[PDB]
């Protein structure tokens, strides 16, 4: 089998990074596939990056992977940074398609086609977990923390592009004219699902509510993931197809 | 380039672009090129595409080859999506400025709320230089000119790259232990309980709270500077003002057209009744994107593009003037190899064979009537 | 001996031939792959779809019948020691298919993305999808198959059954192929736009989340290793 | 029949269920235009009606009246802006093919369900 | 004598009543049935709708209550011969429920569709529904509760107990009898339309999967038939 | 409206693009009975063999 | 314009005038199909006798 307990141990730190990268590559594929196909296109475009629509489905579409990683993590390992890798393996993924192909294929600038910030929710979502083992809690509080540190996350990023500008004539801010300038002959303006004003808009409150409705939804699709992951950590075996 | 293979019919009948302009043909990094014209909305409008009441002026273009510095609908600048109105005409002008060297085919298209993208006559441009030579300088409402090719891009990166390393932290400070099967050995065999011990607990209330002061500092940061910022400007933008073209002085009544299959010709039967007074004749004939002209009437002069254009495509039975009051039937056909290389000719595989198109008639003095014809198209074999 | 230099070619392989397969699309992304009616689009891009599915097919069964033709017949008098270099072997296998679900799933479908917000669809048969669609699925799916495969003819674990995380983590991605299907249909007929968050890109997603089986797979995967290679050290 | 036929030869040869729902309904799916064609093709034959062009199937539906089936309620093919060539066909065979493994997965499981035979103490 | 000719009339009287009812439609079809304010329309098939409901409701009560009063009390002592001899009439109380329900939820449910694609509605009591839903649906729910009674009641397999799958099947089919209220609701309120495959009418598709617990239902009768008289010949 | 007469007396004859001039009332009809007719014999085939 | 701005209880006030439909009306409120013409009050201090 093995022959010490140093040669153990070295074999199993070799399982270790195989497993990690295995892991890791793995989720960088499912969850940028689930990503890019939920929020992908909030994510692409700073002139998409709103109040409304960003703000309130980036986290919850997002929080799917991690619960469901961290219920396996954690439970089977103690490991508490299945949010974390997650979250960062989607950001590697989205970050290397930018680089290489929105900015190398095609010229978007990357000020243009940077994506989202979601470090600072996964790092709430794994202390709040290790600490208070509860799952239950995990998923009210820690998804609460998730929904709501997203849009002030991201907000040293794209507030400078929402300084603005007289664009001949019209209002616009740095975003609207990125958006405006660098022509997408697939996405038309009107494709463009942002805050847009209502009747009943009281006030200034669209980032905070959207922000809110996020956090609840994503304490509810914790909840139904958690459960998720939980089904697929399964070790049965079938005897026929 | 995405046209060709749309569906003949609605190419056909959408939108009819017509007068189109290039202020240039070869232009230079930071250089601008102003395309101009005029669109019509189609009456019959197909019932599957949505009625434009939520339409955008766009640019078909292989990226930001160009940047759309400006576009107008009727005058005024348009950058939201508008509000089309079926059955009429508005001038347009889009101003690009040029930003990568190679040989573009600029389209001037519009984009559908629900029917997708209309896409009109492209036009080679080239465009020579250096990419790095290009500038999109933007002065603010708060007095700053930034470069938009790279204004905000450090920010960017370093705000990225610093919650990735602290994402890379936490994850490296659990991995420095073993990982996965002593933790899942230990954590299987009895309760765990010994592989999360402070001060791993400490570690990680300083990496929540760390998180968490760190957001609430850097947004308030971004607060103090640039403290001035307005949401994102959009909404769909009412009131485009149309063209207020005269009564067409000539009536056509389309009587049959066939087209041969396999063939390049399109042939049809109209009654054309000259009202007003002045003689005319039939100039050319548009029908989607290719323009089928009568050299003996009419000739092109705005540089229309070559595989869109037969100067001697259309051919009239009796092109003589007619006399206005005077009301004659002939037999006009439209032939070109673009009505194959285009694929009008596919217009058979389509559910709807029915055409649309633009005739122009001219007059001696040389003013010219718009008249737009639409009727069923049946294919013939035998 | 036990993990050998193995793991560098199945890294090495799928990582230059998918940066040639990139510099390739660089360079014939325009100029012979913009225009689908062109003639030289055809030779560029329509005859690299057929070469890659014929290839693809042939490589699909030779690797799949040789793992199952050279499967162990007498899995019961296996060394430990020859399981746990068969374990690393799987292991290895496991890396490949992560890698090639990363270039397959991640890159080349948000690289469809750049191209699907860039230009206008012109086919079904674009060269992002070409590359995406009909390259890299295939690609992944085959290294999925063939490192079940090896697990069920190597491992006694993996034997006398199939593994139902490691199906799922071997099928549900593979669903993802025939899910194309959905895409162009919900492309022509559904939504004349270029959202790519609309529900007919769902399809993807609901198969996206069956390559969370591996953590499943990953666990079968730990206690194979811990047959009789499980310690000591571990757990004393 | 001809899809029916694939359905249950895939099945009875690999006795899998899975590889019946990936394989079978696939090609159910997808021989089913093709497995038609002979019986609606002649109805496809190209007619001049009164100025207007109709296949001989559209023919029937104007002439033989449906007081209750205007035209309109027709859910046909009607073109799209987004509809590239010709691929209408093979695109909707292949997306009903992928739809088909879907549905036969899920109903694999309803008839097992309703192939129980427990029995209960109490309605 | 095991099976007689009970199955011979179980068949011909649904033939022969159906026949005569398709027969009598096709009479009164047009010509008092086409406007239903008619008086001709109110002599002709409401007095049918009466008719058959009294009648459906009195055979009802008759058959289900001559059923459940001449149950078997002393079933343990029921010899292996009267037991297979019982077990085949429940096979022909089974073969008239097949027969009823195809009259019912095949025939005259897709003739409905042929007057919902032929005439403009003007009730909720066209001839067709009368003779669909008022006619068709109970006494094929007649026939199913019957058959359902007889096996409780002298087969000791399904006595003992009320089987599943046979409860699923007996009256999942008697939900699409108050599904009707969903079909006029449906239609009235809900698609100006005559669409076949509208949602309003999912409510017969939901319960007419529920004919399929007829998988479980007939194991389970080849499991009585099976108790006694299994063998030999089979499986030896 | 009144119509007289007999069923079997009409007639509808379309002449199509191919040149072929057709009856609407019975086009067709004799190829849909074949290969309807033949599918069904080959599923019964299967069941029977089976049977 | 208001008929009276002090009334007793029973007593009839009138409020009349003129609206204008914007042509420029915004994309998020649909277009007035199918509008209410209400009174904006703490409930009903008053009762709506007629409005035209
Ligand atoms: C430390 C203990 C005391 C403080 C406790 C918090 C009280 C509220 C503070 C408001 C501050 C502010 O800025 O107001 C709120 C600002 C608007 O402000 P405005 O434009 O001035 O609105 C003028 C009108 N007012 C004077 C009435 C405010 O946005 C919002 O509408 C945010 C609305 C969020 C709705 C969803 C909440 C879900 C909660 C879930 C709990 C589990
Ligand atoms: C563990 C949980 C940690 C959460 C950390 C929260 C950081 C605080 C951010 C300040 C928000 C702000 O400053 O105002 C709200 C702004 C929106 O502003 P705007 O509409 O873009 O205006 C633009 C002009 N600016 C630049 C001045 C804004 O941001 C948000 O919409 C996010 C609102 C979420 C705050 C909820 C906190 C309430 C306590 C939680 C109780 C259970
Ligand atoms: C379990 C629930 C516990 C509640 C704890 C609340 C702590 C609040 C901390 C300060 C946040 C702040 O000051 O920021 C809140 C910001 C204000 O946004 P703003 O006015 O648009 O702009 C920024 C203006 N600044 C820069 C001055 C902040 O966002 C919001 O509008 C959210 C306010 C509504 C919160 C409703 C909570 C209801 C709780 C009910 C408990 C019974
Ligand atoms: C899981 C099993 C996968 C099976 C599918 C594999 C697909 C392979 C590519 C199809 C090419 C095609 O079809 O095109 C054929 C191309 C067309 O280019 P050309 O016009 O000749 O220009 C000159 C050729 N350049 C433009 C490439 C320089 O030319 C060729 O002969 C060269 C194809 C080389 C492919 C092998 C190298 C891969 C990278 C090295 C690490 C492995
Ligand atoms: C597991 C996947 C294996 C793939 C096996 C493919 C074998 C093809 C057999 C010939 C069919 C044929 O020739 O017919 C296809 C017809 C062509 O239709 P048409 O041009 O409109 O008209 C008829 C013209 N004829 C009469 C000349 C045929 O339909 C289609 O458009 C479907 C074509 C797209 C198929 C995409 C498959 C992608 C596979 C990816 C693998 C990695
Ligand atoms: C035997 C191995 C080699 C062949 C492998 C198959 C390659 C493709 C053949 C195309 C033949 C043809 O006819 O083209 C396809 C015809 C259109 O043709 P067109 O009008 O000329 O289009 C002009 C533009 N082009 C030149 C780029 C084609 O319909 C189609 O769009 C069918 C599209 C089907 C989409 C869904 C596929 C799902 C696959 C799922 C796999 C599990
Ligand atoms: C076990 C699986 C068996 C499948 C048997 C398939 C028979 C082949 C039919 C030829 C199709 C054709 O000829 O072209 C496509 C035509 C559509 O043509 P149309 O738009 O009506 O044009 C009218 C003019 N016609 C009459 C010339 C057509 O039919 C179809 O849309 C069905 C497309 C399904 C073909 C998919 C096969 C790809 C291989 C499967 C890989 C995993
Ligand atoms: C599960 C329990 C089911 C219970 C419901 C049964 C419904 C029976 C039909 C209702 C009739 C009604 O209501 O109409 C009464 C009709 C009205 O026709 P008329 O104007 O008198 O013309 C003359 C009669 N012709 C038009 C029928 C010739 O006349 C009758 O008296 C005759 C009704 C005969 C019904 C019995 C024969 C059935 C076929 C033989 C095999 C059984
Ligand atoms: C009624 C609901 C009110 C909120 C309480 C929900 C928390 C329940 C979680 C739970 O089930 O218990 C798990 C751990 C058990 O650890 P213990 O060994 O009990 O540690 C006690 C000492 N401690 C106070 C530092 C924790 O205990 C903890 O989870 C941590 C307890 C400290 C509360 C703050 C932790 C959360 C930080 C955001
Ligand atoms: C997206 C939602 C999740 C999809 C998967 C659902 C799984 C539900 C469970 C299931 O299918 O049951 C397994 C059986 C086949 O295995 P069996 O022969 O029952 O295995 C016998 C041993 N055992 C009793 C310990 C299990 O099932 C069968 O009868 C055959 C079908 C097998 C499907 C599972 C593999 C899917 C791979 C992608
Ligand atoms: C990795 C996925 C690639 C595809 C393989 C999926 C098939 C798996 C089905 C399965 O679980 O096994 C059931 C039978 C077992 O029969 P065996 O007794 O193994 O017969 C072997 C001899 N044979 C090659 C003629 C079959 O074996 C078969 O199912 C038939 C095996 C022959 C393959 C072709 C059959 C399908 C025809 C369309
Ligand atoms: C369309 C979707 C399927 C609908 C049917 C769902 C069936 C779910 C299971 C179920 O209902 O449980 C049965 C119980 C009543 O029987 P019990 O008294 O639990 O039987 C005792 C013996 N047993 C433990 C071996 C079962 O349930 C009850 O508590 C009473 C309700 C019985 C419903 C089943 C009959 C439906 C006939 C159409
Ligand atoms: C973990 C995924 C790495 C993806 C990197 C990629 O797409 O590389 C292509 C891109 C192409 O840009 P560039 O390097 O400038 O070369 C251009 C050549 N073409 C146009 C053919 C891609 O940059 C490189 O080739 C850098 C090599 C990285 C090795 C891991
Ligand atoms: C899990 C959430 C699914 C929600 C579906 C959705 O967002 O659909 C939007 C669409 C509304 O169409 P719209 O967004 O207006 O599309 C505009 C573009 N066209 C008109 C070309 C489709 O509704 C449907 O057509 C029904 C979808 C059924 C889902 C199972
Ligand atoms: C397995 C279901 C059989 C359904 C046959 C049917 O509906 O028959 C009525 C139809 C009526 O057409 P026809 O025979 O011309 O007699 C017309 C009499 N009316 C108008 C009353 C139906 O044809 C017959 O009566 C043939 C006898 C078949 C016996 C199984
Ligand atoms: C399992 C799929 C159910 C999809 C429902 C559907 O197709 O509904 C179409 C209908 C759209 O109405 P439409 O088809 O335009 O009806 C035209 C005729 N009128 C206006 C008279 C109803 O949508 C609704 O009204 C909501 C249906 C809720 C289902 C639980
Ligand atoms: C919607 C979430 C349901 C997850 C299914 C989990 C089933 C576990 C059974 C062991
Ligand atoms: C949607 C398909 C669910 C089928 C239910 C089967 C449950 C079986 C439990 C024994
Ligand atoms: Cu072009
Ligand atoms: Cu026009
Ligand atoms: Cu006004």
């Amino acid at each position: 089998a093995v022959r010490s307990h140093a040669e153990a141990v070295q074999v199993s730190r070799t399982i270790d990074w195989m497993a990690l990268f295995v892991v890791f590559f793995v989720i960088v594929g499912s969850y940028h596939i689930h990503a890019m196909l939920t929020m992908g296109d909030w994510d692409f475009w700073s002139d998409w990056k709103d109040r409304r629509l960003w703000v309130t489905v980036t986290p919850i579409v997002l929080v799917t992977f991690p619960a469901a990683v961290q219920s396996y993590l954690w439970e089977r390992y103690r490991l508490p940074w299945g949010a974390t890798v997650c979250v960062l393996g989607l950001l590697l993924g989205e970050w290397i398609n930018r680089y290489f192909n929105f900015w190398g294929w095609t010229y978007f600038p990357i000020n243009f086609v940077f994506p989202a910030s979601l470090v600072p929710g996964a790092i709430i979502l794994d202390t709040v977990l290790m600490l208070s083992g509860s799952y239950l809690f995990t998923a009210i509080v820690g998804a609460m923390g998730w929904g709501l540190i997203f849009y002030p996350g991201n907000w040293p990023i794209i507030a400078p592009l929402h300084v603005p500008v007289e664009y001949n004539g019209m209002l616009m801010s740095i975003a609207d004219i990125q958006g405006y300038n660098y022509v997408r002959t697939g996405t038309p303006e009107y494709i463009r699902m942002v805050e847009k004003g209502t009747l009943r808009t009281f006030g200034k409150d669209v980032a905070p509510v959207s922000a809110f409705f996020s956090a609840f939804m994503s304490i509810l699709i914790y909840f139904m993931w958690h459960f998720i992951g939980r089904w697929f950590s399964n070790e049965r075996f079938l005897q026929s197809t | 380039h995405g046209e060709k293979s749309q569906a003949a019919f609605m190419r056909m009948r959408t939108i009819h672009w017509y007068d189109l302009s290039w202020s240039k043909e070869k232009v230079k990094i930071n250089e601008t090129v102003e395309i101009k014209g005029k669109f019509h909305v189609f009456e019959g409008w197909p019932e599957t595409v949505d009625e434009p009441d939520v339409a955008f002026l766009n640019v078909g273009m292989p990226g930001p080859v160009f940047i759309r510095k400006e576009s107008y609908i009727g005058g005024q600048l348009v950058p939201r999506s508008v509000r089309l109105e079926i059955g009429k005409t508005y001038d347009f002008r889009v101003v690009l400025k040029a930003r990568r060297p190679g040989d573009w085919h600029v389209h001037t298209m519009m984009n559908v709320q629900g029917g997708g993208p209309i896409i009109g006559p492209g036009k080679w441009i080239t465009v020579e230089g250096s990419m790095s030579e290009f500038r999109n300088p933007v002065t603010t409402l708060t007095g700053q000119t930034v470069d938009l090719e790279n204004y905000n891009e450090g920010n960017t990166y370093f705000w990225h790259a610093f919650w990735f390393a602290i994402g890379v932290a936490w994850i490296g400070y659990w991995s420095r232990r073993p990982i996965f099967i002593p933790r899942l050995l230990m954590v299987d065999a009895g309760r765990a309980d010994e592989l999360v011990s402070a001060t791993d607990r400490k570690v990680a209330m300083g990496f929540l709270a760390a998180t968490i002061l760190i957001v609430v500092m850097a947004m308030s940061s971004a607060n103090s500077k640039y403290p001035i910022t307005i949401p994102l400007q959009a909404g769909t933008m009412r009131g485009m003002k149309p063209l207020e073209l005269p009564a067409p002085t000539v009536s056509v009544k389309v009587e049959d057209a066939t087209y041969r299959v396999p063939g390049r010709a399109m042939r049809m039967k109209l009654t054309i009744t000259n009202h007003g007074n002045s003689p005319i004749r039939l100039g050319e004939f548009y029908t989607a994107s290719v323009r089928f002209l009568d050299s003996d009437v009419y000739k092109d002069t705005t540089g229309y593009p070559e595989d869109l254009l037969a100067e001697d495509g259309l051919s009239v039975s009796d092109n003589s003037p007619l006399a206005p009051g005077e009301t004659r039937t002939v037999d006009v056909t439209a032939s070109d190899a673009a009505w194959e290389v285009y694929r009008l000719s596919d217009i058979i595989y389509d559910p709807d064979s029915r055409f649309a198109g633009l005739l122009f008639f001219f007059d001696a003095t040389g003013n010219r009537q718009v008249v737009q014809i639409d009727a069923p198209l049946i294919p013939s074999f035998m | 001996l036990l993990d050998k230099k193995w793991l560098t070619f199945a890294l090495a392989i799928y990582t230059v031939f998918y940066l040639w397969v990139r510099w390739y699309e660089g360079v014939y992304g325009w100029s012979a792959g913009l225009d689908s009616f062109a003639p030289e689009f055809e030779t560029y891009w329509m005859n690299f779809l057929y070469t890659e599915i014929v290839l693809e097919i042939v490589t699909a069964s030779i690797l799949w019948g040789y793992l199952w033709k050279t499967r162990d017949r007498n899995l019961a008098a296996l060394t430990p020691r020859e399981e746990l270099r068969r374990n690393f072997t799987h292991l290895v296998w496991l890396v490949a298919y992560a890698w090639a679900i990363y270039w397959g799933a991640s890159y080349f479908t948000e690289q469809d993305g750049t191209w699907h917000q860039t230009i206008v669809r012109d086919t079904d048969f674009t060269p992002s999808h070409i590359i995406e669609f009909y390259l890299s699925y295939p690609i992944y799916i085959i290294t999925g198959f063939a490192a079940f495969i090896y697990a069920k003819t190597r491992l006694p674990f993996f034997a006398k059954g199939i593994s139902l995380p490691y199906l799922v983590l071997v099928v549900g991605p593979f669903m993802i192929l025939p899910n194309v299907g959905l895409n162009e249909w919900g492309h022509t007929f559904w939504f004349m736009e270029e959202l790519f968050v609309a529900p007919l890109h769902y399809g993807f997603v609901i198969f996206g989340w069956l390559a969370l089986a591996v953590m499943g797979t990953l666990t079968q995967t730990f206690y194979s290793f811990a047959q009789g290679g499980l310690g000591q050290s571990l757990c004393e």
